[PDB]
């Protein structure tokens, strides 16, 4: 399984002796056991792509063949991890070394083989009975959030000759044994799956559950469907971090993974600080967010294939939980940074470049990145269904949306939260842009918002035309000064502002606030759009002649509900439960509509 | 590349030899006495190839050939409604569920449109998310009401079902669901809302002969 | 037939890329197919781009990751990639490689046809004379759609040119006051619009007259340069040999021209713009002139190859070398979305190189072609009329350029706007455009004669 | 209620016209298969050995 | 670009005829 | 009424559902018919290799037919071993004619060590001096390689010709 | 027309930019101007 | 060690340019140094950069002039190039190969380490917490730098970029509310400006807490390439192994990638944009990446890399790459400098990332922040009204603007206008900020909250 170093150009090595060996297989080069992949071949000679430094290899050092091509190792103690882009434990090469770099040809296993895992089978399967690709034949205790199910590898079935009774098994042990056609096979409780390649699916079914992030806006004008893919822009002043901490810690997903594509040594440090502090309630109790997140981690000086590779091992283990029947949220930090990292392999490989500089397939590659996404109905015999959703951001050099990094990715994802920095120089988050955003899944949605809520649809889209319209009016503004404007434009503006200031804005830094459940941002919607229509009706029907109805007339008279309805954003879902909060509401509604009645 | 779906034709084929040998599996462990004469019958076409020795291989061929009711989305729906089935009464198992509300509750599921969206998909998936929380807990007032609570839901669940709404059980869905996601620090509201249901709950003895 | 046994290698001399090239090959047919098995039964094709002495280079469809060099064996089919073809594949649904996907059976041939296929001897071919109704008064108005003719749709990310390409399925008829075979080919599209297409038509009821080649995001890059012939020569079988009327819808045609990019690097090519192959116009050709009527047979092939300009470029060499081989395009842009106007589609930068003989005495009414190049006149003007007075103001304006205000308001609201399924026949389009001339004075409707304005513009 | 019984009931008519054609097809084919068998045996039992029509010399 | 990597490739070439 | 014409149009689609999967369904009928078919070829196949009156002339022209496609220097034969005495004379009587028809000497060995598997019907595989370029001449492929282009013909002879085809360009 | 018509070069790269830096400096300058006109006509109409 | 006698070959295949082709040696090494000895006795140094079998390929480091492929003998030395680094080499300078030019000894090794290194594993890096004053106003009460920032000086040719890095080396320091060392490499340096270095580090006193690394433009230009790479070596074992502060200035960084391009070149590699190699990108990220701040160790590395733009344009590939994986920008401008201001800084365009976390109390002082929000503000109103006034004239402005207009004049002059060689602390940059916002009364301070203002405005 050996072959020998025959010359070294750089990063390339060239190796003889080594006729068994497959395109994009992997060798370990050298006495430090480099990482690489074998790209072209001739003869009995491969030409070898070195991760790391080649500095110091011989000709006649040795080159041992690995079988696997790029691959993600996939079993227990992948969650609360942190791992490089090929797949490389960095807690772990940190922690058994005592060092603070990563060795060059460091060869640590994805999974330690120290740890006795608790492993429980089915207790429904029993030998001599047929199992099948992705069926599950037993589940490992990691800890208190996600189960860990040990599933059959995909490409293999056969009768069950041996299964493990429950007890302490590491990932090093045999827990199943089958035989198809006389060939026996030995699984552990880990499974190697090529990180190119797409786990299979029984089927891949249209997304309509809502991704319930705790924000008013990004959910109430711009849903995103489990499942789903959008973009989100990565500048300094945008304020990314509200998306980042709300989705992964109050969204109803169930497993969250953070990807890093090769970013600055300090914003990787930063992630890797916050994320670890995060805590959410579950049961009653305050759990750490690492008990049921995994991160992958890459800084800009990172090798290239890591860079490059970083974005399909996060999908990769995404989708290894998608089979377990989880909803699996995926944030890559940036976008833009995998395609430097694939533009620069390009490079190397002195291949034709096309658009900007990139290589000609980069909207291929990406249009396959997306596609992986989605709600799908999963393998074996269990019937059990999840989804991967995918929150990548985008962050072109410029700022521009003419990179064609940015302008391919808009033309894939299906919803986009333009962010901007205006809106946080002004102090008002989340810093959404709200005229560049949009949603495609609103459609999809429709038959859950209609079985659930009825009222919602026709509520978002007033919102929408307010806010659209107040935008509208402000060069009429700007040129008058609200004197020679009717009254209700001025009611539109006035209006909008209130929805601006005591909807959209969220402040997720106040105890009451950090979570906004759907039944309460409706509710505020709803009252706040019912004034709308009441303020609306109250000005036309009386607009005639002789005794009318003006702004000035509503606001002084009923100030109290312009107040209370800035209010609500005040009542705390965890002390005022849902029964009181409606009823809080109702009230409102009440009182708001008797306010414009006594002006009739 | 046949690709059917999202299956290849090797893989089309594997998946649908493990759905009937999971069907065999499921009606042997749901039913081991046979006594449910009339849900078998439904699927003697998948269990006639139960009980014999086909080393996967034969019985794959079987698949191949066309003699095995090889349509993928046929046995994914009728599949799902067994493991529903199963569901239920382990769920349950403390208490006995009478043969005649299983059958009755497996007609309603089989007439349904699309069981995995229906209000009786979620209620057991409340119902499983509250009975493994307690598969592991440690003692303390909110877990001892959430454990007497569970057992009279099991109770109830095994003499009216679930497809059957009952104002009762569901009531008992929301006080535990509301417990359980109650903070563990606060020990006043988990035990006003313990004893809100002790006092509303029509019986004068709500957990006699139910627990010990 | 080819009854000699075909032979099998074990002689791989190198791995390049895309390239698996082969030697101690015994006489090498240029543009053959391979058939080679991987070290782990995989399966996967490859055809022959090169010969030189005992060597070939083979290109492989699925892939070379996982291509072995002493291991993998590879055999030589001895004949081109020859699809078979029959009648029965209406109402099939295959992949990217002709593979039904549809869990029906293969393809039980007729004829086995050659995917090249041939060009059809311009003496024979007949020129189109028959008028596509479409029912959008944006195209059987101003831009009419000829039986046989090639109009793609210009678009741009995010525009619903999907939904123009669907509702043209269902509501293309005649104007002779008929059933199209569709084909639809869906090569580097997500599972969601092929899934719609798919949908809408079966919500037509058209399923029975419709063939699907679905090529997904996830599918692999060099199949897609083989879909668009798949799709084609089942038309020309139909068209040709059985005289069905079929109608050929190729989606993003830029999934294409990309995957043809691909591999115009990796074989080193002269690159013409933007990296694409200079030869990309030829290659083009050949799938895009694979339309049109034969004289003495009864069926027709039409196409729409639509297509997505990379950000918006009119210029870019897709949209670019499209529009010199096809007879004009539809373009829809993003200045009428943005504006919530369906179709979107927007009629200045647009022709149809057939509208000249496919309208009028006979076909249409008399005064049809002197409507649409009225409409285009007072449409282009209202256009330079907003030009002016976004720097100049409304007071700047007198009477002759409120007029085209005027109509190019109600131009864009009563004659593009219709939606999904307002279905319009072409003499309620012209009636609409006389609606609009009808806001000038004669005098100033200067591309129409008075032979026409005396007897049309009064009502 | 009323559309849910006839458009219940319409398939059995699809499956009855389908099991026909599946019938008639059959026995359609049972006219010509024995001929059809001896067709092809012939052409596989007749090897006709040749050279390549480029060899030379 | 193209011209360069054209003139390195038969470079190559003629490297290889030599030997 | 919208809804009811959904409720229609939700009809039409079990409707048209239900004529598509029937349409698929007689296809794979179909495609049953000439896989029986084909089978049956087979058997007849056995049949004949039993006969060794033609089974012996079969391989003669089967090792001579593979000698002509690979125009090697050295050959092997490959084939079961129970049919071993027939190859021998069937290579025996091929190679004076080889050395006519081609001008060309060739060794001719016949492998012993390696056999085709049991269940093949008949015939032989002849690979090149370094197994690198080998031929597959069994009665199997034969089937299959010219079943697969005589097909457009059975599909005539056995269900009658398409009533809409005029031409055959 | 569309274009200044000047030959894609660096040295056109470099003029280009110079000449929109200009460009936009004289817009914000004449907003500028505008806007204190309109500020005292709006002051001498208020007057 | 390695304790095996070194291979001396007198078999030379050929020498093309920098480049001399050995044959028949013995298991060469890629990077493995070489010396050669020339027939007149010469020696040169140099580095295998292709192995291919017994066809080893040096560079040499100086000019090939002399070699012959008859009598040259090239010995071996086994291993690649390791720096010998110890704390005494602290207040010594070196030239770009590691030898001392300042008279003294060659260094007395306490360790060797590989210049390339590694990359610092992730799970351990430390987000920047505290600021390590420059004695510059215009970049410590503005965009501070944190203690583990990496943040460039962009400039154009002609610009006092030296004098402004010098006067860094001379005055920062940390806070203070014997542990900071600075070390600087100068690549592509003329001879002139060296000895403006040198000196000028010596004379003041600063030289104890300096290491200085000069690379002369008329030096080989590999060894320009491992100069950085020595820098930063040094500033590994300074930093992280002996707990110790260094700020690590590499200036010229343009140079640098000239050098590397002309590497490149050496290697045969098809240039990529605008010239420079594919891999420019990592290439800088190698050396930007190796700072900051580590778990468990009391040291720290910050990196202030200086770069000329080239035309002045920012989008060049050069400040481009650099800016797209730095944290912020200093930003040195030209009307500045014309209008003879020093340093020429503009602090409209600068942006310092970390500066959130790098000032306040604890760490320099409570008002920090506020002031420098305030007059961030206040300048660029200021500039605004500038602009205003030559419009409208003195006589149109109101008393707000005319503050704005003194406190634009006394900005520049007083806050931004420092000398080289006076020394500006962070408290007293501060307290200058105040004597600037105390011209407006309080009520326009917006960005000031009142209790900021009530401690700190008044006196």
């Amino acid at each position: 399984t050996f072959g020998y170093v025959h010359g070294v150009s750089g990063p390339v090595v060239t190796a003889c002796d080594m006729a068994g060996a497959a395109m994009y297989e992997l060798v370990r080069v050298g006495h430090s056991e480099l990482v690489g992949e074998i790209i072209r071949l001739e003869g009995d000679m491969a030409t070898i792509q070195v991760y790391e430094e080649t500095s110091g290899v011989s000709v006649g050092d040795p080159v041992l063949r690995t079988g696997k091509p790029l691959s993600v190792e996939l079993g227990p103690g992948i969650m609360g991890a942190i791992f490089d882009g090929i797949q490389r434990p960095l807690s772990d090469i940190s922690s058994q070394t005592q060092s603070i770099y990563i060795p060059r040809g460091v060869n640590v296993s994805a999974l330690s083989r120290d740890i006795k895992w608790e492993f429980i089978p089915s207790k429904n399967l029993r030998v001599g009975s047929h199992i099948t690709g992705g069926d599950i034949y037993g589940i490992v205790n990691e800890n208190s959030l996600i189960k860990h199910k040990i599933m059959l590898p995909p490409r293999s079935r056969g009768s069950v000759t041996y299964i493990a009774p429950p007890g302490n098994y590491d990932a090093s042990d045999v827990v199943l044994e089958l035989e198809f056609e006389g060939v026996k096979e030995k699984l552990s409780m880990v499974q190697v799956w090529p990180v190119r390649q797409v786990r299979p699916v029984t089927e891949k079914l249209p997304a309509n559950h809502p991704l319930l992030t705790g924000q008013r806006v990004l959910d109430a004008l711009f849903p995103c469907v489990q499942g789903g893919t959008t973009a989100i822009p990565g500048a300094f002043g945008c304020g990314k971090t509200v998306i980042s901490q709300s989705l992964s810690k109050y969204s109803n997903s169930d497993v969250i993974i953070y990807v890093g594509c090769g970013e600055r040594g300090n914003e990787m440090s930063e992630v890797l600080r916050d994320f670890p502090e995060l805590t959410m309630e579950v049961d009653g109790k305050v759990e750490s967010i690492m008990k049921r997140t995994a991160l992958v981690a890459n800084t800009s000086n990172m090798p290239v294939a890591a860079r490059e590779a970083s974005i399909y091992t996060g999908i990769t283990l995404s989708e290894y939980f998608r089979d377990m029947g989880y909803h699996v949220s995926m944030m890559a930090d940036s976008t833009s940074r995998w395609a430097e990292a694939l533009r620069e392999i390009s490079g190397r490989l002195a291949e034709m470049p096309a658009d900007s500089g990139y290589p000609a397939y980069l909207g291929a590659r990406l249009a396959s990145f997306y596609e992986r996404a989605g709600r799908v109905k999963c393998l074996g015999n269990p019937e059990r269904e999840g989804s991967v959703s995918i929150v990548g951001a985008v962050s072109p050099p410029g700022g521009d949306f003419s990179d064609p990094v940015t302008s391919a990715t808009l033309g894939i994802v299906q919803v986009f939260w333009g962010l901007d920095k205006k809106l946080a120089q002004r102090k008002h988050f989340p810093s959404v842009n709200w005229l560049i955003s949009y949603s495609k899944y609103m459609r999809a949605l429709d038959e859950y918002y209609d079985k659930h809520f009825t009222e919602f649809v026709p509520l978002r889209t007033k919102a929408k035309e307010i806010l659209q319209e107040e935008e509208d009016l402000a060069e009429i503004v700007q040129l008058v000064g609200k004197a020679s404007l009717a009254e209700t434009d001025k009611i539109t503006l006035e209006v909008a502002k209130l929805i601006k200031d005591d909807f959209l804005q969220q402040n997720g830094y106040t105890p009451y606030d950090r979570f906004c459940p759907f039944y309460k941002t409706v509710g505020m919607l709803s009252n706040m759009i019912s004034f709308y229509d009441m303020a609306r009706r109250a000005v036309e029907t009386t607009a005639q002649s002789d005794n009318k109805i003006t702004w000035s007339i509503i606001r002084e008279h009923m100030g109290e509900i312009l107040y209370k309805l800035s209010s609500m954003k005040f009542k705390d879902p965890v002390k005022d439960g849902e029964a009181k909060i409606k009823a809080d509401y109702a009230q409102l509604l009440e009182d708001m509509q008797n306010a414009f009645r006594s002006l009739e | 590349g046949i690709k059917m779906g999202g299956l290849t034709s090797e893989q089309y084929h594997s998946q649908v030899v493990g759905k009937i040998g999971y069907i065999a599996r499921c009606m042997q462990t749901i039913d081991p006495e046979n006594n449910l004469k009339k849900i078998r019958e439904d699927y003697q076409d998948v269990l006639i190839w139960a009980e014999k020795n086909y080393r996967f291989e034969e019985i794959l061929e079987a698949s191949k050939s066309g003699k095995c009711p090889n349509d993928l989305d046929a046995l994914s729906r009728r599949s799902l409604i067994l493991q529903e089935l199963l569901r239920l009464v382990s769920s349950i198992s403390p208490f006995k569920m009478k043969l005649d509300l299983i059958e009755s509750q497996y007609e309603k599921m089989k007439q349904h449109v699309n069981l995995w969206k229906s209000d009786y998909h979620v209620k057991l998936n409340q119902l499983n998310q509250l009975t493994d929380y307690l598969k592991n807990a440690a003692p303390t007032p909110k877990n001892n009401f959430l454990r007497a609570m569970t057992s009279v839901l099991q109770m109830q669940i095994a003499q009216y079902g679930i497809t059957e709404d009952n104002e009762g059980i569901n009531q008992l869905f929301k006080l535990g669901l509301h417990l359980l996601a109650m903070a563990n620090e606060k020990i006043d509201e988990q035990y006003h809302l313990f004893k809100g249901y002790v006092k509303d709950q029509p019986e004068e003895s709500p957990f006699e002969g139910i627990l010990p | 037939y080819l009854s000699q046994p075909r032979l099998t290698y074990k002689t791989v001399s190198g791995v390049n890329g895309p390239l698996v090239i082969l030697d101690h090959v015994k006489f090498p047919r240029y543009a053959e197919i391979v058939h080679l098995t991987l070290p782990d039964g995989t399966k996967r094709s490859g055809q022959v781009l090169e010969v030189s002495g005992s060597k070939a280079v083979v290109q492989v469809f699925e892939g070379t990751s996982g291509i072995d060099a002493k291991k993998t064996s590879c055999e030589f089919t001895g004949d081109i990639l020859r699809t078979p073809v029959s009648e029965d594949m209406l109402g099939r649904v295959f992949n990217g490689s002709g593979k039904p996907i549809d869990r029906g059976p293969v393809v039980l041939a007729e004829d086995f046809l050659d995917i090249m296929g041939q060009p059809i001897n311009p003496q024979c071919r007949i020129y189109p004379e028959e008028m596509i109704q479409t029912g959008i008064s944006a195209i059987d108005g101003m831009n009419s759609i000829a039986r046989g003719q090639k109009i793609p749709i210009f678009s741009a990310a995010g525009l619903p040119h999907n939904e123009i390409a669907a509702q043209i399925c269902r509501q293309a008829g005649l104007v002779k006051k008929e059933n199209f075979a569709i084909v639809f080919a869906a090569m580097g599209v997500n599972m969601e619009t092929a899934r719609f297409f798919k949908s809408d038509f079966e919500e037509n009821g058209s399923m029975d007259n419709v063939c699907l080649f679905l090529n997904l995001a996830n599918d692999p890059t060099i199949e897609r340069i083989i879909t668009p012939r798949l799709a084609l020569t089942t038309a020309e079988f139909l068209a040709y040999q059985c005289e069905k009327h079929v109608l050929v819808i190729l989606t993003d045609m830029s999934s294409y021209a990309e995957a043809l990019r691909e591999v115009s690097a990796a074989r080193e090519e002269v690159p013409g713009r933007r990296g694409f192959p200079g030869y990309m116009y030829t290659d083009l050709a050949t799938i895009y002139e694979r339309a049109g009527r034969v004289e003495g047979r009864n069926g027709s092939i039409t196409q729409i190859p639509i297509l997505t300009m990379p950000n918006d470029d009119i210029t870019h060499p897709i949209p670019d070398l499209t529009g010199y081989i096809t007879e004009g395009q539809i373009y829809v842009d993003r200045q009428l979305h943005n504006r919530q106007i369906y179709p979107p589609i927007n009629v200045l930068p647009s022709l149809s190189r057939l509208m000249k003989s496919a309208i009028g005495e006979g076909m249409t009414r008399k005064d049809h072609a002197d409507v649409s190049n009225q409409l285009y006149a007072c449409y282009a003007i209202g256009k330079d009329v907003q030009a002016m007075k976004a720097v100049v103001g409304e007071e700047a304006l007198t009477s002759d350029d409120l007029l085209y205000l005027e109509f190019l308001q109600k131009f864009e609201k009563n004659f593009i706007t219709q939606g999904p399924y307002e279905n319009r026949t072409v003499y309620e389009t012209l009636d609409i455009g006389w609606q609009l001339l009808r806001i000038f004075p004669k005098e100033m409707l200067k591309r129409i004669p008075q032979s026409t304005l005396s007897e049309f513009y009064p009502r | 209620q009323a559309a849910m019984g006839s458009q219940g009931n319409l398939s059995a008519e699809v499956e009855q016209a389908t099991r026909r054609q599946v019938q008639g097809m059959q026995s359609s084919q049972q006219r010509n298969r024995e001929r059809v068998l001896t067709q092809l045996l012939g052409m596989v039992c007749d090897v006709r050995p040749q050279v390549h029509p480029n060899y030379r010399i | 670009f193209y011209r360069l990597k054209k003139i390195q490739e038969k470079k190559k070439i003629i490297k290889e005829k030599s030997e | 009424e919208k809804k009811e014409k959904q409720i229609e149009q939700q009809k039409k689609i079990q409707m048209s559902n239900l004529m598509n999967q029937a349409r698929l369904k007689v296809l794979r009928a179909r495609d049953d018919l000439i896989t029986d078919l084909l089978n049956e070829a087979k058997q007849r196949l056995s049949k004949v290799v039993k006969d060794t009156t033609r089974y012996q002339v079969l391989l003669d022209g089967l090792v001579l037919q593979g000698l002509y496609q690979l125009l090697e220097p050295r050959m092997i034969v490959r084939c079961r071993k129970q049919d071993f005495p027939l190859v021998k004379a069937a290579v025996q009587k091929a190679i004076p004619m080889y050395k006519i028809a081609t001008k060309k000497d060739v060794d001719v060995q016949i492998d012993l060590e390696a056999y085709l598997p049991e269940d093949i019907a008949g015939g032989v595989e002849i690979y090149n001096g370094d197994r690198k370029i080998k031929v597959s001449n069994t009665l199997e492929s034969r089937l299959d390689l010219i079943a697969q282009q005589m097909m457009p013909e059975v599909r005539g002879a056995l269900f009658g010709a398409n009533a809409n085809r005029k031409f055959l360009d | 027309k569309d274009r200044i018509e000047i030959f894609p070069s660096r040295m056109a790269q470099t003029i280009m930019k110079a000449r929109l830096k200009g460009a936009q400096t004289g817009r914000n300058l004449l907003k500028k101007k505008s806007d204190a006109l309109t500020l005292r006509f709006r002051q001498i109409l208020k007057k």
